[PDB]
């Protein structure tokens, strides 16, 4: 400060003004990144490659800036992304947006708790009133549609036209072995990404996809005992000596054979411990291979610790480099352990089916990474939206035709509620608009345009913005049914969510 | 350099001013909590006078000086600290200008001093003499729970921190020593907090259902494991040298089902029935089949704990910390009257709880784990300390500078003095004492003048204690408000404010030294 | 365009008052200094008056005019205390500026003044008492009201001729006096002398020995076209264009020139009698050379210049009338004063008309070779012929020396403005205010100004003490006992004058450039 003391960064004006427009630097995207979004972004990770997506929190996570405000509320928006899988698009541009009327309420001079605890109420009142709004419920996952009608929504909120043939393929990954009945899981139901065939050549084969090279036969047994270990295969032959292979005339001899009968006994160990598929990310050879193909066990040649890590996560199995006898701890899991080309790609395939437990694994032939890691991005999100683990998930207008109705509902019932706070609760029913703007950023209209016709809708929960120019011209995109709807929870969050950090990052001066 | 006379002290008086506007609200539910980078590095958050200047880096030599002042007065309440920046500088806000009207910093600081006396003779005279309801402890926790989190969060708080200090005063303790543990555990929200009568060790050992349910608990802390070693060479012997190894491969499985099967007698030798869980508990690892020779028995056999709960275990269940097993009986072994492992996430932390005379309540906060979870568990002990306090003193007054007022009307409408050398310092004494509660009430709406005449004139018209609404600023009577200022509270700021401004008013010379 | 707004705008303002008032904290009362004012004439001006330094030469500040006005005001309706105004109306911005820099409204600090003046008002209305018109109790007035403008040393021998020409009058209304102002200064050996003299002297005398030296019976011809013309109230033509026309000019003005002083000589033979009384020619303008030493050896004293303000203090003060005109008249018209004596001091002739039919014009010369010396006393004299005139035409006089300031502070108890505290700031503010000439003093003075004032106050509101700080040594003094008195009207006029100005202050939050 004036002083040489006073550690911060935070307060005063560049609180009511950086903080919150640093907050309003991320949240920018983020509109373009929620609902039908036609909207696309450049990113490279620090690998220079270029992803293109619309997420904030695959970006944000990147992103790094001096302040806390951009660091603290994406952990909100995760904690949205870690409750529900869509709707972290949006759960940035609300609170970021409703912040900014703070600021102008600070320029209009009204109180820190002033504005603040409208919100507050209103979220409360919008907790209360929010759930009103609930206009249906999901029903069946053994149905695709009633799943995938859903799932579209946050593929939309992703990306707009591919929902179709995905969110039916994401069913048809059976999200439905889970009962979404107090437990679901992503591993069991991985997305593995084959590059290759068509886009929409992305497959359903549940149990195991692995796009690594399936070696030695099939596994000696489809129950395998299955033995993964991170480098089983450290080489048995030895790199020493002169030429980084040999030094003397005489040591060739003695590196070549040691591979073959220390693999040999490694590959018979094995067996020996009855491991009925050997998963190396170690190295592959072929005298262990023969070995694995003598003691019939299944090689794997490479692993990516995802492929160790579902290994170690779904088998039970361990992935320790052994140039040790193997011994089956890891032991088996997966009742049909196969070979299979997938793509037609040699595809690691364990399969166990189980109404918790069962893996069913997402496969996608894709053309393109980028794309089919995006496509992955929607998908995942999707299925993570579908994460709910409410069955009948209490819908609620999806693609946001709730916030006209919630605009509507507040900030009338807003100065209903006196005092002061009231402001703050009529500010609290206005940052509703921004998806409808959001949307009618990327298709290109006034929010306002938008919201007058989207008022004059009334009660409606029905018609609201999307793409095309339905949610341009009238803004009028029947976000009941289009077949979108969204959960009230996902929604329920966001608000919930949205509310406490920009509450929060408001409070701090320092 | 030197800064010389008038310079050093409008060095001091500037250091005071910006930081006590940070603490305006840092104070009160309408106290804004307040972040740091730059004093870590880290995203940090934190409500409290001391700890956020200690949590900084502070540069200024004065805030220098005052983080470690302060903190002897927020070593024991924790509120009012965030208070006590304000009447300091203020004080010399107001001095300074006498000084700059001339006058010597000497007699005013002389002057403060029978200032200082009445307003200890007020403190008496004020302290209003409360029970130790618990009720009366919830409204003296809040305030200060209120000042430092949100008072949803106060009061949703309030309840365990006012239930473990009566059961450490079931102890006759006037103070809360044990019972101070405080557990964050892994969840999505800091939502969830419970009060454990007993402790809570957060380890299962490694092994599952080993009756990790445990109703009668005979508690058996090991330090020592059973998990010594499952291979040739013991747990502390290395060797490469060959045939030392061995030596030590036949007896290293042994020396375990030594320890074990003392166990499996120590259940039988505690209970000759599997059906009281007899739980062990080591600070160190134990072996799988040692665990499962114990679990089969019904043998609860809890592995890498902690040396506190060690501490606490031995004291809460009149436990015991035991470097062999061998056999011993059921209270040999500290009786915790009940144990029960509890899986949150993947970790299973073992509820011991109601341990017999359970001097330790763990008081359990599931959350997030980010510094959020942090900036709740400061408040607690805060309001620990402030419940201490009101647990120290039965003479407890209404909140909001009530006092401040009371104080500022009759010590200042009194010449203590009679004196203008002494009065002028009493003057502005008395004066930096409200800018607490108008302030508050400036910030929480009604600015310092109608407040101050309100609550003067209130004062003047009542004597009862009435005292600002933090969420109107106008004032209440904060006795019924529950904002309530404990004498051992609110007394040691009298102490710090004029004994800081002492010496510090009394600088010419300043310079690097050395 | 350029435009000065709000709270930082007024802030020059109240920086410019309170800046400039500071420098007058060297004035107001003995232990305060004359100061020094320097003009483009480099005329050194020692006055511890406001008003004269105030007007005068100045830095430029949009305050400096508003200023200008007040003590000009004090001045006006007093002729003391334009010292005093001053420093309160700073001491209450510099008050009012606190609460506005609490952020507290200036129109919430404005509308607090008024009741806490009239409180006061009120108040210095109850301190006050009648007390006499007495000369000796102006003495006590006198005394105090002069060394709160101009010196003490020049207080004290100012103080009995101050009075004793206000005393002059004939229980005249006016607060000031007109008449009793009669001015006469001299290059003396004495850089500070002053002479008090009842009635009227003149500017300009001519003194002969043939010329009666006493004029006891002295109807005085007081005349402003001269001896040069004849029968004339006007003065005639002259044409010196063309050669014959100036030819029969200097022939025929020798009878303008004769029958003039045959109009005197004649007439004192009328109207004086022969040598029976002394006669008295005034010549407002030059004295013929013939007519001079002619009316000299007729027992006429023929008068050199005197002025137009010696012709009508004159008819006032000796009930006759001055005329344009010698011509032959009654003596009545002729200006009576009991004795003219033409008293030549210095290089300058003072003519006396004095035993005056009216003593309401009474004269003061002033005495020094140095004029800045001359400049200083010459101007101590007024303010307090100004000032103890309040104290002699009104039958009350509020006590001085700031017993009353301590008094009304307090008595200023608050919450009384329970109202809403904007007020109760108004009065907190105007007691601070009240207090700055005490300060002023004790802080002129040794110690402190403040141990010794809340010594003051502590003292004061103890019972039966209106206790002050003395203007001298800044000790506790009651200060009516004393008789230390600021005249009545000073203090009621002056808390009208300082509060405006700085009410006016907080209403100005805008200045465009």
């Amino acid at each position: 400060m004036l002083k040489e003391g006073a550690k911060h960064f935070s307060g005063l004006e560049e609180a009511v003004y950086r903080n919150i427009q640093a907050c309003k630097e991320l949240a920018q995207t983020t509109r373009t990144a929620y609902g039908p979004n036609g909207m696309n972004k450049m990113v490279i990770n620090h690998l220079e490659k270029l992803f293109v997506t619309n997420d904030a929190a695959t970006i944000l996570r990147e992103l790094e800036v001096q302040h806390p405000a951009a660091k603290m509320i994406v952990m909100a928006s995760h904690m949205q992304e870690q409750e529900v899988g869509d709707g972290t698009n949006f759960v940035l541009v609300f609170a970021g947006a409703l912040l900014e009327l703070a600021e102008e309420l600070l320029r209009i001079g009204l109180s820190v708790s002033e504005v603040i605890e409208g919100y507050e109420i209103a979220c409360r009142k919008a907790h209360e009133i929010l759930p009103n709004l609930v206009c249906c419920s999901a029903k069946n996952l053994r149905d695709i549609d009633e799943v995938s009608s859903l799932l579209r929504t946050s593929i939309m909120s992703k990306q707009y036209g591919n929902e179709v043939f995905l969110a039916k393929l994401i069913a048809q990954a059976c999200v439905s072995i889970f009962p979404d009945s107090g437990h679901f899981n992503v591993d069991n139901i991985r997305v593995c990404k084959i590059l290759g065939s068509g886009i929409s050549s992305s497959s359903v084969l549940h149990g195991m996809v692995f796009k690594k090279e399936t070696e030695g036969d099939v596994t000696s047994v489809k129950d395998a005992k299955i033995a993964v270990y991170s480098c089983p295969f450290d080489g048995m032959i030895t790199e020493t000596k002169g030429t980084v292979l040999i030094k003397t005339a005489e040591e060739l001899m003695n590196f070549s054979k040691g591979e073959e009968n220390l693999m040999d006994a490694q590959v018979k160990a094995i067996a020996d411990t009855g491991a009925n598929v050997v998963v190396t990310g170690g190295k592959v050879a072929d005298m262990a291979l023969h070995y694995a193909n003598k003691y019939n066990i299944m090689l794997v040649r490479l692993n990516s610790k995802w492929d160790l890590r579902r290994l170690c996560k779904t088998v039970g199995a361990t992935a320790l480099p052994r140039l040790t006898p193997p011994v089956l701890e890891e032991m088996g899991h997966c009742d049909s352990v196969y070979l299979s080309e997938v793509g037609d790609t040699q595809v690691v395939v364990f399969k166990h089916e189980k109404e918790d437990g069962a893996i069913s694994t997402i496969v996608l032939r894709g053309s393109t990474d980028n794309l089919m890691d995006d496509i992955e991005r929607a998908v995942d999100d999707g299925v993570n939206t579908f994460k709910v683990l409410t069955r009948d998930k209490r819908l609620v207008p999806g693609g946001g035709a709730t916030e006209i109705e919630l605009a509507k509902q507040i900030t009338s019932y807003g100065e209903t509620c006196p005092g002061l706070e009231q402001y703050a609760i009529k500010k609290f029913a206005e940052a509703f608009e921004a998806i409808p703007r959001a949307l009618a950023e990327n298709s290109g209209v006034k929010a306002n345009e938008v919201i007058s016709k989207l008022y004059a809708v009334h009660q409606e929960g029905n018609k609201n913005v999307g793409l095309d120019i339905e949610a341009e011209v009238p803004a009028v995109k029947d976000m009941l049914e289009a077949g979108i709807l969204d959960t009230y929870l996902g929604k329920y969050w966001a608000i919930k969510l949205a509310t406490n950090a920009a509450v929060t990052v408001l409070r701090v001066d320092q | 350099e030197v800064a010389r006379a008038q310079a050093a002290l409008a060095v001091n008086i500037s250091a005071a001013r910006g930081l006590q506007d940070v603490l305006r609200t840092n104070l009160g539910p309408k106290g804004t909590m307040k972040m740091l980078v730059s004093g870590a590095g880290d995203i940090k958050l934190t409500k409290d006078g001391n700890v956020l200047l200690h949590e900084m880096q502070i540069q200024h030599p004065t805030a220098s000086l005052i983080a470690k002042v302060a903190t002897a007065q927020d070593d024991i309440t924790g509120d009012g600290t965030t208070s006590n920046v304000l009447i300091i500088g203020e004080l010399l806000k107001q001095a300074d200008l006498y000084i700059s009207e001339g006058l010597h910093p000497r007699i005013i600081t002389e002057g403060f001093e029978a200032a200082k006396e009445k307003a200890l003779q007020f403190l008496e005279e004020v302290k209003v003499s409360r029970e130790m309801d618990r009720e009366t402890l919830i409204d003296v926790a809040r305030t200060s729970l209120r000042t430092k989190v949100h008072a949803e969060l106060a009061d949703v708080l309030t309840e365990a921190v006012v239930d473990s200090i009566l059961a450490i005063k079931k102890q006759d303790e006037p103070i809360d020593l044990f019972m101070i543990e405080i557990m964050e555990m892994k969840h999505k929200s800091e939502t969830d907090t419970s009060l454990i009568r007993g402790l809570v060790l957060d380890h299962g050992a490694r092994h599952p259902d080993m009756k990790k349910r445990v109703e009668d608990a005979y508690i058996l802390t090991c330090n020592v494991s059973l998990e010594y070693e499952k291979t040739e060479v013991n747990s502390g012997f290395f060797y490469k040298s060959a045939e030392e190894r061995e030596k030590l491969v036949k007896a290293e499985r042994k020396f375990i089902e030594d320890r074990v099967k003392k166990i499996i007698e120590l259940k039988r030798k505690v209970c000759g029935d599997s059906d009281k869980g007899f739980v062990v508990i080591n600070q160190k690892g134990i072996d799988p089949f040692s665990l499962d020779a114990l679990s089969k028995e019904g043998i609860v056999a809890l592995r890498r704990a902690k040396r506190r709960n060690m501490e606490r275990l031995t004291l809460a269940c009149g436990g015991v910390a035991l470097n062999s097993f061998d056999d011993l009986s059921p209270d040999c072994l500290g009786h915790a009257g009940l144990v029960y492992e509890y899986t949150l996430g993947e970790e299973k932390f073992t509820f011991i709880e109601k341990c017999n005379n359970p001097r330790s309540v763990t008081l359990l906060i599931k959350g997030p784990n980010k510094h959020t979870l942090t900036q709740i568990k400061d408040a607690v002990r805060d309001g620990l300390r402030a419940v201490k306090n009101a647990i120290d003193d039965g003479c407890v007054v209404p909140g909001a500078g009530a006092v401040e007022v009371a104080m500022a009307e009759a010590l200042i409408k009194h010449k203590p003095s009679v004196k203008g050398r002494a009065q002028l310092g009493v003057q502005a004494f008395a004066d930096a004492l409200l800018i607490i509660p108008k302030v508050l009430a400036q910030n929480s709406g009604f600015d310092l003048q109608e407040t101050l005449v309100k609550i003067q004139a209130e004062h003047s018209e009542s004597g009862q204690l009435v005292g600002v609404d933090l969420n109107t600023g106008e004032p209440m009577v904060a006795a019924e408000v529950g904002v309530w200022d404990n004498y051992c509270v609110k007394k040691q700021l009298l102490h710090s404010c004029t004994v800081i401004a002492t010496n510090i008013l009394l600088v010419d010379e300043i310079m690097r030294a050395g």
